[PDB]
């Protein structure tokens, strides 16, 4: 489950255990799951009122996301949240290429011409 | 008897390291 | 896994399971391969009671490790202890190496054998005798010949 | 030119191969079988099916006439050797061979075709001998048999024209390429002899046209097909004998896509039947409907799949469920949106595909060559 | 006794020194072709310039290992054979070399062509077969 | 060669009747594992009504 | 009495032949040590498995008496082990060693070669603790020594002792032998025996779990560049399946290759099939569609079934089919002791279908997602299609509020950098097989330089008589 996106299991399964209550662990989960799911909401997606990501995953109306949102970014706005990924200014440039190809090259080249 | 094999063949070694930089050496020569 | 037990600050519990280690430092010895170099933090320790024994085991997990120059460095920690047996299969592993490391630091003195020369360690030194006498008891002579000229003794 | 009979692979194939079909070729084959004294196929005839128990009296006599007559062609060799000779002597050769190929196994004809050849001295007959191999290889499908007398027969045509026999052997080696799953030569060689057709010994010519029209189509593009078999006069005058090819053929061209499924319909039935083509029926069917939906989509940009349910068989899931397999596939440009049901085409350079292909032929021969040094130097 | 530090030096040694005396060998046959190439190409200068070998026709050999050869436009002449060349094989007309001035045989050129040939090709009969023909 | 016993070598049990013996460029869109293509036309027509 | 009578030729022309095929190996084991260098050793011991099964009880009685002409303890001990032959009337002085042969002490060698023998043929008699005892003289005698030459012979030895164990099932009595033996393989020797023992070693950890051990040993353990190039075939499978079960999956796919190219072909028939189940599921994980062309081999055809099913349902997105195919064939997949890899699968089998599924579709609504791949519900269809975004399995983004997932038009991919790194994988290789070939090239080259074109002393002759008439 966690190998995947599924998720809505985990939690699932988190009420049934086999041995016993096993919370020594689960709260361990909670490090390893929220921190994953507010990286994948990170990307360059829309607006997304507090309505949803409040009462997901566990907790109906709690400050616990206003303290997550601190830690993380999400601005705050007029109930507005921005997840804004450009990832465009630094692609398109060869002048770095431009090192690596010319060492790639001259691999060619002298695997080539002198004897091995 | 022993030493004067350890000690000999040291010598062998280090001489075949010497015909490697002539023949290969000739090679760069004979080419040219 | 039975090394597992080195973190309690037990001094006496500690040592317990290095006694085990080394009759158990060939058949399984990979785990204890490095994930665990506390042998040489225990060596280290003042709490005692260690330092020879932990560097039995010490060097001869670095024995196939390879690391021969790391082998030598702790097997001469062990001191009396480590090669009282002279007479097994391993002795002579880090011996012939003792010999190994001693003829290329002789040799590098006698170029300025005129002071500010290396500080060649004691312990070291008295190996290669003590096996250079084992020659002699042995009243092998051709040998000890040329280990002294090697020596540059 | 019939002694090895095409026309009972094509029974035991319906017989064989469908399990469904058990109950009609019961009548047709097995008096050819009887007939000609045939012995060597009919071990392997009843291999099929099962026993077929009682077949011991009908065959009791029918074995004794073979020991008969090669003794006949025997005691006729001795003759041929203190008589005449020379051509007395090939043709008793040739005779032993023929009977031998038209009554069973290969091996005493292979090595009996073989025999004759050192002493056939003339190059026209060489042919004869050559045909032949293609025939026997063409029933069996003997694929290294056949791909190499096919070399051994265009390497003899080269000396002397013999034209008539290029021809000939362009039908052979189209009915080959056919076989095998490659379409394009089989259309190249096929459309060459449509006008030229002198080998009714297979596939008689209202076949070979449906054959050529079957993969005409699969084969060649749009503006090849204006010249070669719409407006071709040999083609179109074939069709007027068969209603349900010729409806198939214009449908595509006509963009009268709702007849054309019910067309391909029969045709893939058909096709499963047919010996020589069942292998890749399931190629032909998906690979037309490919070229179906690239030809109704080439046009717009914008169509919706509502209007392509129609227009091309009923249907809107099934062309949901058909577009996206294909598109995944790689092949049929355009990209589906749901929501809106709407289909946008995409322009993909003709390069991406051949810089896909050039790195997925390269690895080919890069592991051939791999397997190569492994193979030597232990 | 030291069998130990002393038979184990001395084999490493013998391993590092076969695979290096197995590596010298491929490397010095190596530059022994390289050398006789530049020998011969140096010597080729010198060589292509003994004069050339007459061609001619031996009629008919004769006793005493010699035979009667006649040359391209040149009169006949009756030369001895080396010895490498056995007289058994020098028949009768064939293609055969003569040194330069002291004519001597020193190989059997390839063979003419047969006069019965030529008759062939200048008369062109086409080549025909039972095959091509009719009624 | 020296041939390797220590893994068992899995019985052949093959079809020695030369069912397919056909060498082609077969790619992996050859077994869909689709019930053709005339019967899923057929019901095509009758499931929307024409 | 007629049915004997028939057998005995067959018996008794075996037997000859191979008892002077063995007169011809000991020859060149002592030919071996004559010349001071161990390659001819290889001569003999490549042909014995060949002849491992061509040997009967009356072969091996007259090797024991033969070779072992000398009263050694071997005839107070040996004979016991072998039924000895009844009283044959045709009956014949059989001494490999004549003379001084016979009575000079039979050399390590050719001592590891016999002895190697009668483990051997009782390996096929199903006789095992016979065997051990007999194994355990051998591989104690071999251990004393330190002969060059007997290491090779020594590998093989080695090796079918531990088999002798696996028949026996003890397996962990023998992993101290070899750690013991590795530990002197390396030192004491420098190779060609090792490379035998780390994969006996390296065995032993498979045939139990015992993974977390085993991947300690290779990253430490170094393996001998010259490897016969038939242990390496055996090295390249056991840690493509260590790394296979710790998600090394990148290494792990090419390392089985690379012991499929080195494996025998037209022997070992019976290891190519685990290699390639391994391959194919291996591949299956990370995502490469395995070729169709070995789903048809004749040696293939059966055992992949299982297998080929399995792909089936990985290549369709669809989970629902994968369940329905674990099922079906979860035995097979027990008893091959590959099914911990199989339930790692239900990822790849939404991964694939997720990139297909955003690959030919612009705007698929979440809802329609999950029926296409099975997802049972359209809540948990956003996490596994949000969580595909970050790995990289599909670019686009997704309007949470509408409910929609779209896709990004990735084209033009000529352009980017991509293709010449492509290229530059094929371009590196390429050039790397042609200085290998140039590497056996310099290796024919022998005694081929003294070749005259037509002679020497005639042409030097003819040359002086031309001079002198020259000048005048």
């Amino acid at each position: 489950y966690l190998m995947e996106g599924s998720y809505n299991k985990v939690f699932l399964a988190k009420g049934n255990i086999p041995a016993e209550s096993y919370t020594f662990f689960i709260d361990i989960l909670l490090d390893t799951i929220r921190d994953e799911i507010a990286g994948c909401i990170e990307k360059a997606y829309e607006k997304i009122l507090f309505t949803e990501a409040t009462r997901i995953l566990f907790f109906n109306t709690p400050k616990k996301m206003t303290d997550y949102a601190k830690k993380r970014g999400w601005v705050l706005g007029p109930n507005n949240y921005y997840s804004f990924a450009s990832q465009q200014q630094k692609p398109e440039d060869t002048t770095i290429p431009s090192t690596e190809l010319a060492k790639q090259v001259i691999e060619y080249a002298r695997q080539l011409e002198m004897i091995v | 008897d022993l030493y004067s094999r350890y000690k000999k063949l040291q010598q062998e070694l280090e001489f075949l390291e010497v015909q490697e930089e002539y023949i290969k050496d000739e090679q760069k020569n004979l080419k040219k | 896994g039975i090394i597992s037990l080195l973190d309690e600050d037990e001094p006496q519990l500690k040592e317990f399971a290095l006694h085990k280690l080394n009759a158990v430092v060939n058949d399984f010895w990979a785990e204890i391969s490095e994930s665990v170099d506390k042998i040489e933090v225990l060596y280290e320790d003042e709490g005692f009671r260690s330092r020879q024994f932990a560097a039995l085991v010490a060097s001869k997990v670095f024995y196939h490790l390879g690391a021969f120059e790391e082998s030598l460095n702790y097997a001469l920690g062990a001191g009396d202890l480590f090669n009282v047996n002279d007479n097994s299969e391993y002795v002579e592993t880090i011996i012939a190496k003792c010999i190994d490391h001693y003829t290329k630091q002789c040799v590098e003195n006698a170029d300025l054998p005129e002071g500010e020369k290396k500080p060649i360690d004691q312990r070291l030194e008295g190996i290669v005798n003590k096996m250079f006498q084992r020659c002699l008891d042995d009243h092998k002579y051709k040998q000890a010949i040329g280990i002294a000229l090697e020596t540059r003794r | 030119p019939k002694n090895p009979d095409l026309r009972i692979a094509q029974l035991r194939f319906l017989l064989s191969l469908p399990e469904h079909r058990g109950d009609a070729a019961v009548r047709d084959e097995l008096m050819a079988a009887v007939r000609d004294n045939n012995m060597a196929p009919y071990y392997e005839a009843l291999c099929k099916s099962l026993d077929w128990q009682i077949d011991v009296d009908l065959l009791n006599k029918m074995k004794k006439a073979n020991e008969d007559e090669l003794k006949r062609l025997d005691e006729e060799l001795e003759d041929a050797e203190k008589n005449l000779g020379e051509s007395e002597i090939r043709d008793a050769m040739m005779a032993k061979a023929e009977y031998l190929c038209r009554i069973g196994d290969k091996e005493g004809a292979l090595t009996a075709f073989r025999k004759t050849y050192d002493k056939t001295v003339a190059l026209g007959h060489r042919l004869d001998i050559v045909f032949y191999l293609l025939r026997i290889g063409l029933f069996y499908m003997d694929n290294d048999l056949i791909t190499r007398n096919t070399e051994k027969a265009k390497s003899l045509i080269e000396e002397g024209g013999d034209w008539d026999r290029r021809n000939r052997l362009k039908v052979y080696q189209g009915l080959y390429c056919v076989a095998i799953r490659d379409f394009k030569q089989a259309a190249e060689l096929f459309l060459d002899t449509v006008s030229t057709f002198t080998s009714y010994e297979l596939m008689d010519y209202k076949t070979f046209v449906t054959y050529t029209v079957y993969v005409s189509m699969i084969a060649l593009e749009r503006p090849d097909l204006r010249e070669k078999v719409i407006k071709g006069a040999e083609i179109l005058e074939v069709l007027h004998s068969l209603p349900a090819v010729r409806q198939y053929l214009f449908s595509l061209y006509e963009c009268r896509y709702s007849v054309f499924f019910q067309s391909l319909a029969v045709v893939e039935q058909e096709m499963k039947k047919d010996w020589l083509f069942a292998p890749h029926y399931r190629y032909y069917v998906r690979e037309m409907r490919i070229h179906a939906y690239s030809q109704l989509l080439e046009s717009y940009r914008s169509l919706t799949l509502g209007y392509m349910a129609e227009a091309f068989g009923v249907g809107v899931e099934f062309i949901d469920q058909e577009l996206s397999r294909f598109i995944a596939a790689g092949r049929l440009h355009c990209k589906i949106d749901k929501v809106n049901e709407i289909v946008e085409t995409n322009r993909p350079d003709s390069k991406n595909w051949q810089y896909q292909e050039t790195i997925k032929k390269g690895d080919l021969l890069l592991n051939r060559v791999q397997k190569l040094s492994r193979v030597i130097n232990m | 006794g030291l069998r130990q530090y002393y038979l184990s030096k001395i084999e490493e040694l013998q391993l590092i020194v076969n695979d290096k005396s197995q590596n010298l060998r491929r490397l010095q046959a190596q530059r022994n072709e390289l050398n006789a190439k530049v020998r011969l190409l140096r010597e080729e200068l010198q060589l292509l310039q003994e004069q050339g070998s007459y061609v001619g026709e031996v009629v008919r050999a004769m006793d005493k290992k010699k035979v009667l050869v006649k040359v391209h436009p040149e009169g006949k002449f009756v030369v001895d054979v080396d010895k490498n060349i056995d007289i058994n094989d020098v028949t009768p007309n064939c293609r055969v070399a003569l040194r330069n001035d002291s004519y001597t045989l020193h190989k059997i050129l390839p063979n003419k062509v047969d006069p019965l040939v030529s008759l062939m090709m200048v008369e062109k009969v086409p080549d025909s077969t039972y095959e091509m023909i009719g009624g | 060669d020296d041939e390797f016993e220590e893994f068992p070598a899995e019985d052949w049990a093959g079809l020695d009747e030369d069912e397919d013996a056909h060498v082609w460029e077969d790619n992996w869109d050859d077994d869909n594992v689709e019930d053709d293509f005339s019967n899923q036309l057929r019901a095509e027509l009758e499931k929307h009504g024409y | 009495k007629t049915a004997a009578a028939a057998a005995e030729h067959s018996q008794r022309e075996l037997d000859t032949v191979t008892l002077e095929d063995i007169k011809e190996h000991v020859k060149q084991l002592e030919k071996a040590v004559s010349g001071k260098e161990p390659r001819f050793v290889l001569r003999a011991l490549r042909m014995l498995p060949s002849t491992s099964r061509r040997l009967n009880h009356y072969v091996l009685y007259k090797a024991v008496q033969g070779f072992f002409t000398s009263n050694n303890a071997t005839r107070d001990f040996l004979l016991p082990f072998l039924e000895e032959p009844m009283d044959t009337e045709a009956d014949l002085q059989f001494r490999p060693r004549t003379g001084k042969a016979a009575s000079t002490p039979l050399l390590p060698e050719v001592e590891a070669y016999l002895q190697l023998l009668v483990v051997i043929f009782m390996m096929n008699s199903k006789r095992y603790k016979e065997a051990q005892k007999i194994s355990d003289d051998l591989m104690q005698k071999i251990s004393t020594q330190n002969r060059r030459a007997l290491d090779l012979v020594a590998a093989k030895c080695y090796y079918y002792h531990a088999r002798v164990y696996e028949f026996l099932d003890k397996l962990d009595v023998v992993r101290s032998f070899l750690h013991a033996r590795l530990r002197t393989a390396t030192l004491r020797h420098d190779a060609d025996g090792q490379a035998t023992l780390l994969n006996l070693l390296l065995r032993n950890y498979l045939h139990y779990s015992l993974y977390d051990q085993a991947e300690k040993l290779v990253s430490k353990s170094v393996f001998p560049e010259q490897a016969n190039n038939n242990e390496w075939a055996r090295y390249l499978y056991y840690t493509g399946r260590i790394k296979a079960i710790q998600l090394e999956y990148s290494e792990a796919r090419r390392t089985m290759t690379n012991a499929l190219r080195k494996a025998p072909q037209h022997t070992a028939v019976g290891f190519k099939q685990t290699v390639h189940k391994l391959l194919i599921v291996v591949e299956l994980l990370l995502g490469e569609i395995p070729d169709r062309l070995q789903f048809r081999q004749p040696s293939l055809k059966r055992s992949l079934m299982p297998y080929f099913l399995l792909t089936q349902a990985v290549r369709t997105g669809n989970l629902a089919k994968f369940n329905q195919v674990l099922d079906q064939f979860g035995e097979k997949f027990q008893a091959d002791g590959t099914y911990t890899l199989i339930i790692r699968l239900r990822h790849n089998v939404i991964k694939t279908g997720v990139r297909m599924i955003s690959l030919s579709y612009s705007r698929i609504s979440l809802a329609d997602i999950a029926q296409k791949l099975q997802l049972d519900s359209p809540e948990d269809a956003e996490f596994i299609v949000a969580k595909a975004i970050r790995d990289g399995v599909i670019e686009a983004s997704i309007n949470h509020e509408k409910g929609y997932v779209q896709s990004k038009e990735m084209i033009d991919i000529y352009s980017t950098r991509e293709p010449q790194l492509a290229f530059h994988q094929r371009i590196s290789f390429c050039l790397d097989i042609h200085n290998m070939s140039v590497k056996a090239m310099r290796f024919p080259p022998k005694s081929y330089n003294k070749d005259l074109e037509s002679a020497e002393e005639r042409r030097e002759r003819e040359q002086q008589d031309l001079e002198f008439a020259k000048e005048m």
